[PDB]
């Protein structure tokens, strides 16, 4: 999880600062705020699609995706945890129109 | 009874093959490299020649998007191209606007 890659890589910069800093004080951020997964600005880890006429299909669609594009899960469009530092991966409902997929 | 794809389904398959995006009954021919309507859906000569002249401009549109997803990647191109891809970005935008 890139969470605790960047963990350690904010202790080393800490113990780089005050080592430059022949130990004067800091300034740390509460734990919590590293330590609270919602307060992260990325996403948090229904009906079947295709049994939706088209136009339904679009509307629910339209919904997930709109939920999806501030960072919140939909119905039928669903986020996959990330591995390592990379943009968010989604799983969508298989059950949609091919060409909505693609869209 | 036969499949007959109505007005409106192939209309809205012709936009996705505009779109770049193959139909429900009409799709990308890459053995031509342009869309075409598929024969288990039964529609009449001209509704075919329409959707094969239709298809013309899919095929146009994916050579365009083709090319500058190719040419997007290179940081070896430059600026002068990176800024090509941008103008004709910009009027594939208007043409998807126009959709």
């Amino acid at each position: 999880t890139w969470q605790q890659s960047l963990e350690l890589t904010r202790k080393m910069l800490r113990d780089k600062q005050s080592k430059k800093n022949s130990g004067q004080r800091l300034p740390v951020l509460p734990a919590w705020v590293y330590e609270r997964p919602a307060l992260l600005g990325d996403f948090l880890p229904a009906v079947p699609i295709g049994s939706l006429p088209l136009a339904s299909q679009e509307a629910a669609v339209v919904e997930d995706l709109l939920y999806v594009l501030v960072g919140v899960d939909g119905r039928y469009i669903s986020a996959q945890p990330l591995t390592g530092r990379q943009g968010r991966t989604f799983l969508v409902d298989p059950n949609l129109d091919l060409s909505i997929r693609e869209l | 009874g036969a499949v007959e794809v109505t007005e409106a389904a192939l209309v809205r398959d012709i936009l996705y093959v505009f779109q770049g995006i193959d139909g429900k009954h009409v799709k990308m021919s890459n053995a031509d490299n342009c869309y075409t309507v598929e024969g288990k859906a039964n529609l009449s000569k001209s509704l075919r020649d329409t959707a094969v002249r239709l298809a013309e401009l899919g095929w146009l549109h994916n050579k365009i998007r083709k090319y500058t997803d190719q040419r997007s990647l290179d940081r070896s191109f430059g600026l002068v191209g990176q800024s090509f891809c941008a103008a004709l970005h910009q009027e594939l935008r208007e043409y998807y606007r126009l959709l």
